[PDB]
């Protein structure tokens, strides 16, 4: 499709993986270890795939909380216009499918 | 007590106390001393080592594990554990090598490490590693530096603590002593005497001490003790407690 | 029932029937064992039931090789003759849908022998607590109506709490003392529900702070070593670890 | 009977049909900072009671009264860091808000999305409720406007209301008090004597926090202010 | 029971999840929604039950939340899940009018909510979304419906029925005195307030403590409109002229 | 009797200062059957005792690559786990570096493997020990690992059943192996072996499986009656 | 949490009480004072001040290696007071937040705006059943370009406050009570009397009129708003001052 | 002196104080509450036959449950429950397709219940209540093999599973010989 | 024990005092729950009948058919010993046989020799519930205590079982221990069990109901690593007849010990979770 699909597709990924290069550099093995375990602990809480979900604690813990990107004002996904079934969503988050 | 607060590592007890770690403190506990005494002259590590079976091919169930060259380590507790931080510690000062280019200070080695049995502390789930371990360097241009890495994942320095199970007999036997103008050999004599001092025959077997160490004598990488310097100290150890 | 360990039962009137009321993390029982080797009650015999899981032993509480001899049984009972004390005993766990009649067994038992003033040791949970029960002392009596007035008053001179009654009495953890209290008060026989609110695991420290709790109003020691304990107690996390490990 | 089971899930519904980590997370409401919403003619006043009243206090540091956009602010009784987190992300969304309708989101429609954090919060499970509650005011279209979010996550417009300790006593004084017609000149005096009422010393800019919405838009009363305020009443 | 009463995954021995009875007895505690399907449009009677003297109303309706311009439904139960799932309702019918550019068919969107609501059931950690709504509609399947939808995802049509408080009471009420194929929404308005004033004892339906929200069809256009105080005050004031010639009657 | 609280996870600690479920996972090894593991300077032999002769063939001793391979004593689940594992370091290691991997290194490997299930909730500690007998350059190896993460290095051993007996007699003949042939180890392997047997049993070319590496030998499970060659030679359990 | 939440109300931090309360962040505060130290900041004209009184119990234990002061950038400080493995773990935690900050803008962060960063950290660890709280007081000080000197601490619980004097630890209430009424009759404190009211708070709670190696103080002025701490000669002969005078 | 009340056997992670996982041993009962299959390798072939407990004269015995083919040569004998059969006769079954459409080659009989038992020893959360049989004659020759909860297999010659598995392995002892051809 | 994130979960009791809790309900003595409990009352009893009778039986064997020894066995590995050992020779004529039900099971065959049907036997290689344990003290003994009968209870225990200051796999792969009765004047043989030591179930339920009715029993309780037929675990119940209290029983070791060989390859199917 374009470059920047992909470069956009992955930049969380392709960054928070950057901060854990730099703390693993400097801080230490731990520093990356301890964030990764908040992280996900706090991303075992949001509803169901099928509704729109406010994860505030993995917001605030990446420090988004203050901050917007196009990925919050374009594509409203809130708003998400292609919803699938509730339970069929539920299987593939829980790999099922 | 807190027997209601005991169950996982992400509870307080009433008086705001982790009781996780503190049974990771009984873990180093039930393992056989590790002491060892920042000399002068580098560090010297002794260990009272109790060989279990006969059969087992000497170099095996080893205390002494050498982290990296300029550094290495004398362990307590659980030997899975110990080998664990072992490779926390190889890994950390390898690339610690790779990045800024020279050993790793064993201040920040140590620093790293605990925190790291730090983070095993905190998340419920996991569990604090079952041990205790101290480092030992000696550099020319640093000195002679001893760091003690808790289960609960603290790191102080020290002149000459133990870790494991006849560690404050083995504290009190090292602060009856100076090792502040001694020598690598000189201590030596002295930490096999302390193993032999703390050391049971009475509640444990067949002790087959280790001893290691680091300084000017091995070119500020850390070494096992040879076998003649080491008899001698065992001998000394021997006549000491004859004495 | 009862069945004596000799031929003839003793006369048990004019005295107080102790228990272990088998309570949360055994709290009740291991009080109750402080008290037959601190003041030394005799074995009159077996309370000996269909509703305790059976099991056997040494004596608990066998100081010489003479005691060693002795066998246990899931439902003991003791005698202080000196103080009028009994000390039932009960070394196990209970069978379902058979609380409620050693509870009936116990009453009839201690009505018909004439022990007077009954007395528990029990648990309830530290957890399902109050915020205010969280806040207070953890130990509670439960008197009943029946219970002699002077030592109510006792109760009210030692200035005790009494079991929190969620309504009609609660006591969350200890299974068959809630029953036992129940049908005390139908009975109109006289007993003192006392317990302390526990977590489970290590209950030792809970079993001396509840034989104390005892110490204070009943005086069976001088109301202040204090507390011998059974020869059995002992490798009480299981055998030894391992060589491999540690 | 104790029922204790029920009273420590939150995902749990009781044999009767109650939410009971709700209820205690609005027990952790109702052991809060005393706070007086009364939306007037000419705007509404937040008129709020601080949890220190000290020696040793940064006045420049705290607020109790925080806007979200120039014409929103808000206050609170229960929990100060969770207040603060989701005031966090208040501002975020009005300034989403702003991005798609290019609109300064309503008081109503901000107070849902904040709500609808609530509402996740109640819902999962390894998660507790926030155990505060949001007196989120502010003027749109000619209008005042104050709400009351929840725990739970349910909100209502309000008149006149108060939250936090003696905070009944604080809407019985209240309903005796408030005129439909009061305007804002009037309501800040009347907001101060509902803390009068919800109040444990003596009252000074210190001791209280004031923060008001009008025609303009949402601000916090200066320390003179407030004290000139309290010297007039 | 004691047991089986947790995860809302877990089956008792006769085959029953107490967890989803307990979120039908909190849309038992809640605000009396009393929906009457008539021949002319399809009502939705409530009791307006916050009615404090300092409490404002700045919306259009209390309880009753409107879909899309063919549906309406109303809410008893917990208030948090409520909002929510009424933002879920307008969604579901609108992405229905996006890819087939007609109003929802009623059936499928109540339908749509009962599966989030079933999942919210089947999923262990998830709690009951403990509403049920009486969702007023018109299609051009079925001409005019009432529903209702439970914690569950059991869902349901009616002739009349009602959600909430004094629910079965006043479905009682609607057996006794409701006449498929007779009831114009006038006689249905007038045996809304009746079944309401007979259900609950709010003095004599003071007319801020009901609301009724009328889903009609005038013009080919399908007109969802709340009765005004005014309206319900009239409606309420012939209901007592009603009783009061009928007490002279008798 | 209070270790009951502490028991039944593997990430929590006692008041006592012990995880019991890593001593209960060392008690597994035992429900498993007596494998013997002894070497010499020119090879490293296994032996494992067999527990229908129709049904439940028992591959106790398995060959991991040319150099390597174990003998089971516990779990079985897990031991197909843990010599998979070992069958892919050893492949990885003759892919890129092409050579052999060091016994004790992949020893090592099964030691922080079966670490991570101790240290983590949702996993159990590997319910078996090993005897993991290779050849390197080093010369021949034995190397016992526990169903705890730790594990040794031996020149001989026997885990699993009654297997004391067999431990006993490698300490009486611990000497004689070092300088031993291929057969000579393997029939004090079998001794061994007969010792953990009752005096009523014997090893009779039935319950005898013999793995033996060494210095050209490549691992090689004798089986059957390829037992049967060393058995010619051994006599007179007394 | 992986085992997951615990029954009863003090049992874990995501349940609340009958009254309302978590009471693993209240025993957080009792990790605060199960430290076994006190530390006192002191706010003034020109300087912030943090200073704490010294244990190091073992001989053996080399004194250089053992301290509750450490910097997290140049130009702001903390004292800790609290357990030391979640100390060191909330002071590396301000490095990391400090840096993305500074990443993220290109100027450095403010002394409140570190202290309200960690304490919704602290906020998150108190919401999550995993997580729990780090038992462990940061007492930030530094120079900020408009406002000067900042005096500000965080808690386990998560609540982050401004200060013109703080005391937190063993004795806490006891030198805040100290400090109401030193600040009640301020002089606007330079650095020497800021430091002053600081060694001497903690030698009056405590009544340990100190040696300079039974005290640790830390200290940053408008002259020099690198955060910087005492050699033994300066603490020395400022006790010796207060001993003089 | 006291009886506890320790469960190690309601969590298939957990050991007992011996070191048993019995919800494994548990599922072992869950495979003898299901139906009797009797396989036997011959040099000649493997046959499998297995009981289909057909109750009633309603339920259509036309129907085939309790025995399925994998490919050309492979077929298992399903025994214990078949809705937890069925997701490791589809595991062989792909994996022997994808075998036929990598290699141009149909899997070993030790080689497909390799592929199935990594299907298994995976807990599904739950020791897997089935037993498989698989009978082939690939490439090597004929194999009977045996599948358990545990999730492991292990060669067979003659094996009877399932309902009276030790009732008709007995039989089997006294009947099976080496040299069995296919018919018998 | 959490099946979500977070799931609000309590601790195993010592005590099942919850489950006493539930006794008091009986679910709510509802009158389904109560009948569907006595529906598992007579699915979890005993149930003694002999097999010549074809019958069943009411109320004793030992008070019925005269007891002068009564010679339990309490697992598979007891059960053998008594098969080996006693009855190697002898009829040992069934009278009686428990039939019950419980999760975990398996016979509870009674006799008496044809010579003697003084002397008694038992062999219990199932388990019998701690329900139905005092149901087959009301079956096998019945009524009317005698104190004439030598209990000879020999029970089958695991390694494990036994508290010791040594670790469970430091203690010897076999043993056996004692405890005996008040009345019983006979050797213990082996070494009596430790005080921290102690039984439960049906062996424990014997020699219990035997000391309170002061009856001259000894439970002899194999302490050994296997629980499986094993000739080690049989030939450490050897000691047992070479005392009184089965050495009228026991005949021709040789004989008894070939039949031993028997045993051992009787064999099972074993299943494939060790190799």
């Amino acid at each position: 499709s374009h470059p920047l699909e992909l470069s956009e597709k992955n930049f969380q990924l392709n960054q928070d993986k950057m901060n854990f290069s730099t703390l693993r550099n400097i801080q230490g093995l731990f520093a990356p270890l301890k964030l990764q375990m908040e992280f996900k602990a706090v991303q075992q809480v949001q509803r169901l795939p099928f509704l729109s979900s406010s994860n505030l604690s993995l917001d605030v813990l990446r420090g988004n909380d203050e901050t917007i990107g196009f990925e919050d004002i374009l594509n409203d996904p809130s708003q998400s216009e292609v919803m699938g079934e509730p339970h069929l969503m539920v299987e593939y988050k829980l790999g099922l499918l | 007590i807190g027997t209601g607060y005991d169950l996982s590592a992400s509870t307080f007890s009433p008086d705001g106390r982790v009781f996780q770690v503190e049974y990771a403190m009984k873990a180093v506990e039930n393992s056989s001393t590790a002491i060892g005494i920042r000399c002068k002259d580098g560090v010297v590590f002794g260990v009272e080592k109790l060989v279990l079976s006969k059969l087992y091919e000497e170099g095996s169930n080893k205390r002494l594990f050498n982290v990296d060259r300029h550094v290495g380590m004398a362990v307590a507790g659980l030997l899975a554990d110990a080998r664990s931080l072992a490779d926390i510690a190889r890994e950390e000062a390898s690339n610690f090598r790779s990045n800024f280019g020279y050993n790793i200070p064993l201040k920040h080695l140590a620093d790293r490490v605990a925190m790291y049995v730090h983070a095993y502390t905190l998340y419920s789930a996991v569990r604090p590693f079952g041990c205790s371990f101290m480092l030992g360097s000696y550099s020319v241009n640093d000195g002679a530096q001893l760091y003690m890495i808790d289960p609960s994942g603290v790191s102080y320095g020290y002149w000459g603590c133990a870790i494991g199970k006849a560690r404050q007999a083995a504290k009190t036997e090292i602060e009856k002593l100076q090792m502040k103008e001694m020598t690598c050999r000189d201590i030596v004599k002295e930490v096999a005497k302390i193993i032999y001092i703390v050391h049971d025959e009475v509640k444990d077997k067949a002790f087959e001490l280790e001893l290691s160490w680091v300084g000017e004598l091995t070119n500020g990488r850390h070494e096992i003790v040879p076998k003649d310097i080491r008899e001698e100290a065992e001998k000394y150890a021997k006549e000491s407690l004859k004495e | 029932m009862f069945v004596p360990c000799g031929e003839s039962a003793p006369d048990l009137a004019g005295f107080t029937l102790l228990m272990p009321a088998v309570s949360v993390g055994n709290v009740g029982q291991l009080a109750m064992d402080l008290i037959i080797s601190t003041l030394n009650m005799s074995k009159i015999g077996y309370f000996y039931t269909d509703c305790l899981v059976p099991m056997v032993g040494n004596n608990p509480y066998a100081t010489t090789e003479g005691n060693s001899t002795e066998l246990s049984i899931n439902a003991e009972v003791y005698s202080l003759p000196s103080r009028k004390l009994v000390a039932l005993q009960l070394r196990s766990i209970f069978i379902k849908y058979k609380s409620k009649p050693f509870c009936e067994k116990l009453l009839s038992w201690v009505k018909s022998s004439g022990c007077a003033r009954v007395i528990v040791l029990s648990s309830s949970h530290s957890y399902q607590r109050n915020d205010l029960q969280l806040r207070s002392t953890p130990f509670r009596y439960l008197l009943t109506p029946s219970m002699q007035k002077s030592v109510q008053n006792k109760i009210k001179s030692l200035n005790w709490e009494e079991m929190e009654k969620s309504r009609c009495i609660r006591i969350p953890g200890g299974g068959i003392t809630k029953t036992l209290y129940d049908e005390s008060c139908s009975k109109e026989i006289q007993m003192a529900v006392l317990l302390k609110f526990v977590s489970e695991g290590d209950n030792i420290p809970d079993a001396l702070g509840l034989v104390e709790y005892l110490n204070e109003w009943l005086q069976i020691l001088k109301p202040l070593s204090r507390w011998k304990i059974p020869s059995s107690w002992r490798l009480l996390f299981g055998s030894g670890l391992p060589p491999a490990l540690f | 009977m104790a029922e204790r089971g029920y009273s420590f899930s939150l995902t749990t519904f009781s044999p009767s049909g109650k939410l009971v980590q709700i209820e205690y997370a609005l027990a952790a409401v109702a052991g809060g900072a005393p706070s007086v919403g009364i939306k007037a003619a000419n705007g509404v006043v937040l008129a709020t009671e601080k949890k220190q009243k000290s020696i040793l206090y940064d006045e420049r540091s705290v607020h109790k009264v925080e806007p979200i956009t120039k014409h929103i602010g808000l206050v609170y009784s229960g929990m100060g860091p969770d207040y603060r987190v989701l005031v966090h992300r208040a501002r975020k969304l009005a300034q989403q808000y702003y991005l798609v309708y290019q609109e300064p989101i309503p008081t109503a429609q901000l107070v849902q999305r904040v709500a609808s954090v609530m509402q996740e919060y109640t819902q999962s499970g390894g998660v507790r409720p926030f155990g505060v509650s949001l007196l989120i005011c502010g003027w749109n279209e000619g209008r005042p406007y104050l709400f009351q979010s929840d725990p739970s996550g349910a909100y209502f417009a309000w008149k006149a209301t108060a939250m936090g300790k003696n905070y009944v006593n604080g809407k019985t004084f209240l309903e005796k008090r408030y005129n439909e017609d009061l305007e804002l000149e009037d309501a800040i005096h009347t907001a101060i004597l509902t803390l009068k009422e919800s109040f444990e010393g003596q009252m000074t800019e210190d001791n209280i926090e004031v923060g008001i919405c009008n025609e303009a838009g949402f601000r916090r009363l200066t320390p003179t202010e407030v004290k000139d305020y309290l010297a007039a009443i | 029971s004691r047991r089986y009463d947790s995860r809302t995954t877990i089956f008792s021995p006769e085959g029953r999840l107490y967890q989803v009875e307990y979120a039908m007895e909190a849309i038992g505690h809640a605000g009396t929604c009393l929906g009457i399907l008539a021949n002319d449009g399809v009502l939705l009677a409530a009791e307006r039950r916050n009615i404090h003297k300092l409490l404002d109303e700045v919306f259009f309706s209390e309880k009753i939340y409107k879909l899309n311009e063919d549906m309406a439904c109303s809410v008893a139960g917990i208030t948090s899940d409520a909002n929510v799932l009424t933002n879920e309702l307008r969604l579901i019918a609108q992405r229905y009018l996006l890819q087939y550019q007609e109003p929802i068919p009623c059936e499928q969107l109540v339908t749509a909510l009962c599966d989030i609501k079933q999942a919210y059931t089947q999923f262990g950690g998830k709690r009951p979304f403990g509403v049920s709504l009486l969702y007023i509609g018109w299609d051009k399947h079925y001409g005019f419906q009432l529903y209702q939808s439970d914690p569950s995802g059991n869902y349901g049509g009616w002739k009349a029925t009602c959600i909430g408080n004094n629910s079965a009471a006043a479905v009682s009420m609607l057996k006794q005195d409701y006449k498929e194929g007779e009831m114009t929404l006038k006689s249905a308005l007038a045996l809304a307030i009746k079944v309401l004033n007979k259900t609950m004892d709010v003095s004599k339906l003071s007319a801020e403590k009901v609301e009724i929200a009328t889903l009609t069809r005038e013009n080919g256009k399908t007109v969802i409109r709340v009765l005004k105080q005014k309206e319900v005050e009239q409606l309420i004031k012939k209901h007592e002229e009603e009783e009061a010639k009928a007490e002279r009657e008798k | 009797m209070f270790r009951n609280q502490y028991d039944n996870d593997v990430t929590v600690w006692s008041p006592q200062g012990r995880i019991h479920q890593i001593e209960y996972a060392m008690e597994a090894v035992k429900q498993g059957s007596a494998t013997v593991g002894l070497k010499s300077k020119t090879h490293a032999v296994l032996v494992a005792l067999k527990r229908s002769e129709l049904a439940a063939h028992q591959k106790k001793i398995l060959h991991v690559d040319n150099h390597i391979g174990i003998s089971i004593a516990g779990l079985t689940a897990d031991a197909r786990l843990l010599c998979n594992f070992m069958r892919q370091e050893c492949l990885d290691s003759r892919f890129v570096f092409d050579r052999p991997l060091p016994v004790s290194r992949l020893v090592s490997l099964i030691g922080s493997k079966t670490q991570i299930p101790t240290q983590r909730y949702g996993r159990r500690p590997y319910g078996v020990g090993l005897l993991i007998a290779g050849y390197d350059d080093m010369g021949p190896h034995i190397f016992q690992t526990c169903p705890s993460a730790n594990y040794f290095d031996c020149r001989a051993m026997s885990i699993g059943a009654r297997s004391q007996s067999a431990r006993t007699y490698l300490e009486r003949h611990m000497s004689e192996f070092m300088e031993c042939n291929l057969n000579e180890l393997v029939k004090h392997g079998l001794r061994a072996l007969r010792e953990t047997l009752p005096a009523e049993q014997d090893l009779t070319t039935k319950n005898v499986s013999i793995g033996i590496v060494g210095k050209d030998l490549e691992f090689t499970i004798y089986d059957d009656d390829d037992v049967s060659p060393f058995l010619e030679g051994l006599e007179e359990r007394p | 949490m992986s085992r997951g939440s615990s029954a009863g109300f003090d049992r874990h931090i995501t349940i609340f009480s009958p009254e309302g309360r978590l009471y693993q962040v209240e025993y957080a505060f009792k990790a605060i004072n199960q430290g076994g130290l006190t530390s006192v900041a002191v706010r003034g004209k020109d300087c912030a001040v943090i200073v704490t009184q010294k244990k190091v119990p073992d001989k053996l234990l080399d004194s250089s290696t053992v301290t509750h002061l450490f910097k997290i950038t140049e130009n702001i400080g903390c004292v800790m007071t609290g357990m030391t493995a979640d100390s060191r773990s909330q002071v590396q935690r301000a490095r990391y937040e400090a840096a993305n900050w500074k990443y993220k803008y290109g100027y450095e962060i403010p002394v409140d705006m570190l202290c309200k960063r960690i304490a919704d950290i602290s906020q998150v660890y108190t919401q999550n059943a995993e997580m729990r709280p780090l038992g462990c007081c940061m007492i930030l000080i530094g120079i900020d370009e408009e406002q000067g000197p900042q005096v500000y601490k965080c808690d386990p619980a998560g609540y982050y406050c401004g200060f013109k004097a703080t005391a937190a630890g063993v004795k806490q209430t006891e030198s805040t009570s100290f400090l109401e009424k030193k600040v009640k009759k301020k002089f606007d404190w330079t650095f020497e009397q800021t430091v002053e009211t600081a060694i001497t708070c903690l030698s009056t709670v405590l009544s340990i009129d100190f040696k300079p190696s039974e005290i640790e103080v830390g200290v940053v002025t408008v002259e020099n708003p690198k955060f910087r701490i005492l050699t033994e000669a300066e603490i020395d002969a400022h006790l010796v001052a207060l001993a003089e005078r | 002196m006291f009886l506890t009340r320790s469960e190690y056997d309601r969590g298939v992670n957990t050991f007992s104080p011996e070191g048993r996982l019995f919800q494994v041993e548990y599922a072992i009962e869950a495979i003898k509450l299901g139906s009797t299959a009797i396989g036997i390798q011959t040099s000649e072939g493997v046959c499998l036959a297995v009981e289909k407990r057909i109750t009633s004269p309603l339920m259509e015995p036309s129907s085939i449950e309790k025995i399925v083919e994998i490919d050309a040569h492979i077929g298992c004998a399903m025994s214990g429950l078949i809705a937890d059969a069925k997701t490791l006769i589809d595991k062989a079954r792909v994996e022997t397709q994808n075998h036929w459409f990598t290699y141009n080659e149909t899997m070993t009989v030790e080689s497909v219940t390799q592929a199935v038992s990594n299907l298994a020893l995976q807990f599904m959360s739950r020791p897997f209540g089935v037993a498989l049989l698989f009978g082939g004659v690939d490439e090597k020759g004929p194999q009977l093999f045996h599948m358990d909860p545990s999730g492991t297999f292990v060669q067979c010659d003659a094996r009877a599973i399932g309902s009276a598995s030790e009732g008709a392995q007995s039989s089997l002892q006294e009947v099976y010989h080496k040299s069995m051809t296919l018919k018998e | 024990a959490a099946t979500f994130f977070g799931e609000v979960v309590k601790a195993p009791c010592r005590a099942g005092t919850e489950d006493e809790e539930e006794e008091e309900e009986g679910r709510r003595e509802t009158p389904e729950d109560r009948e569907v409990r006595l529906q598992l009352a007579r699915k979890r009893e005993v149930r003694l009948l002999r097999r010549q009778t074809k019958t069943s039986l009411e109320v004793s064997l030992l008070e019925k058919y005269p007891c002068s020894k009564f010679i339990i066995a309490i697992g598979n590995n007891a059960v053998a010993f008594l098969s080996s050992f006693v009855m190697n020779s002898g009829v040992w004529e069934e009278v009686g046989c428990a039939k019950l039900w419980n999760e975990w099971c398996a016979f509870c065959v009674f006799y008496h020799l044809k010579s003697n049907p003084s002397v008694f036997l038992c062999q219990c290689s199932c388990y019998v519930a701690e329900d139905q344990q005092y149901q087959w003290l009301e079956k096998v003994f019945g009524s009317c205590p005698r104190k004439n009968m030598q209990i000879t209870i020999l029970t089958c225990r695991h390694v494990t079982d036994y508290k010791t200051s040594e670790s469970t796999g430091s203690l010897p792969s076999p043993f056996l221990r004692a405890l005996k009765t008040q009345n019983f004047k006979d050797s213990a043989c082996c070494p009596l069990l430790e005080q921290p030591n102690i039984v439960h179930d049906l062996p424990a339920a014997v020699l219990s109901y035997c000391q309170v009715w002061k009856i001259p029993a000894i439970l002899y309780l194999c302490y050994t690593d296997v629980m499986k037929l094993d000739l080690i675990t049989v030939e450490a119940f050897k000691p047992i007849l070479s005392t009184r209290s089965l050495k009228g029983l026991v005949k021709n070791i040789p004989q008894s010990t070939e039949i031993l060989k028997k045993l051992m390859t009787t064999n099972e199917i074993q299943s494939n979770i060790y190799t």
